[PDB]
């Protein structure tokens, strides 16, 4: 009965989803937003680009963060039972190692 | 009256997080058992907690 | 009708198009404050109506058509949301809606989703749920 | 003899008005413009514009908010005349709730 | 497919090219993040 998964399953507790960002891969867009944020504003690498275009860079890569999409969400709330209510139907029945 | 200690932690730190925390209150006092209590709620966060049955 | 026959106040859209071709801006760039904005008012019956139903909230509420608020929510960083919340915002307090107050607000909260972030009261009416839902009392927010 | 309203009125003692900003909806305006104002000036926002476009955005709110409209004045001082002015006449009465 | 016949998640790429629409950026520039970015995620199996 056990089917491991290589993400956090945190069953969704609603009926009526509504965009959420508390999701394990949506802090993970967000960190590698910011690190790329970070590495344009480092005073050794900052030098090299107009003053407009960080501007930009910036702007772009926040609304790369707060982009609103639901996957991350999806992938943790219901994905995992999608696939718990497939596997008993499959004909080959799944094999995982841990 | 005797509060339900794994709510009250789940409160200040559904709060500290900027979480929906209100619909935890009226579990803050415990009913009959301080399980019991949660095992059937479809309450807050499943970070915080959820239900296997028993 | 009856009013707009007696009163002497008059609309002329042109105000604001006069005031806005003095908006200093430059031409290489990307987005025009002072255009946008424009096209978002697009510039009467709604407002004499707003008015004559100030004379009848005991059976009528006036409230803003949720075809006026942004389709997914709008975002801080869209200029275009921005003007957006700015007309919703003008808006709002000529309706009689007793809940306009708590849609002005999450308006905004709506488009703040990320930037900054408030204690909600519960897992459905949630940051992001349409401001147009809070409708009735029991909903508006703790916070 | 009772009409309520969900404004405030404070009638003039004149007859021949002049652009008047000590309204109560003016001061609406003004408000909801500082906060847009303050919202892009906000330290952690201001970065995703180029410089320009943020002098430009700041420019066109202090337009909005300094604009010469009549409305709020009006809406202080006269609409709610006009309404009681008419109020007796209508075929349906007024029929309100505070 | 079996999955995406079952799951209510739909892929609409429109998303990204509408809020990348509204990035502020200068024309008298060579590089635009806007445009790169879009041109590299040309946008499922």
């Amino acid at each position: 009965e056990v089917l491991l998964l290589p993400i956090d399953h945190q069953p969704a507790n609603v009926t009526t989803p509504t965009l959420d960002f508390t999701n394990e891969l949506t802090n993970w867009r967000a960190r590698v937003c910011e690190l790329m944020k970070n590495l344009v504003d480092n005073q050794r690498y900052q030098p090299g680009w107009t003053q407009s275009l960080v501007s930009s860079m910036r702007g772009t890569l926040d609304k790369l963060k707060l982009i609103k999409s639901m996957t991350p969400m999806y992938l943790q709330q219901l994905a995992p039972v999608e696939l718990a209510v497939i596997a008993p139907m499959l004909p080959f029945p799944p094999f995982q190692v841990p | 009256e005797h509060v339900n200690v794994f709510v009250a932690n789940a409160l200040v730190g559904a709060f500290l997080s900027n979480q929906a925390f209100y619909d935890l209150l009226p579990l803050l006092i415990i009913n009959d058992t301080m399980i019991g209590d949660l095992l059937g709620t479809g309450a807050s966060l499943s970070q915080f907690f959820q239900s296997h049955g028993d | 009708v009856l009013l707009q026959r007696i009163s002497p106040l008059q609309i002329d859209p042109t105000i604001i198009s006069n005031t806005m071709s003095t908006v200093s801006e430059s031409t290489t760039q990307t987005l025009s404050p002072a255009s946008s904005i424009l096209g978002k008012l697009r510039p009467f019956s709604s407002f004499r109506v707003a008015l004559a139903g100030w004379l009848y909230n005991g059976v009528v509420t006036t409230v803003i058509d949720d075809s006026s608020y942004p389709k997914d929510g709008g975002s801080v960083t869209s200029l275009e949301n921005l003007w957006d919340f700015f007309i919703l915002a003008l808006a709002l307090p000529l309706t009689t809606d007793p809940c306009a107050p708590v849609k002005a607000f999450m308006t905004l909260a709506n488009m703040m989703v990320g930037f900054e972030t408030i204690p909600m009261d519960n897992q459905i009416y949630t940051q992001s749920r349409r401001a147009s839902a809070f409708s009735t009392p029991h909903t508006w927010p703790r916070c």
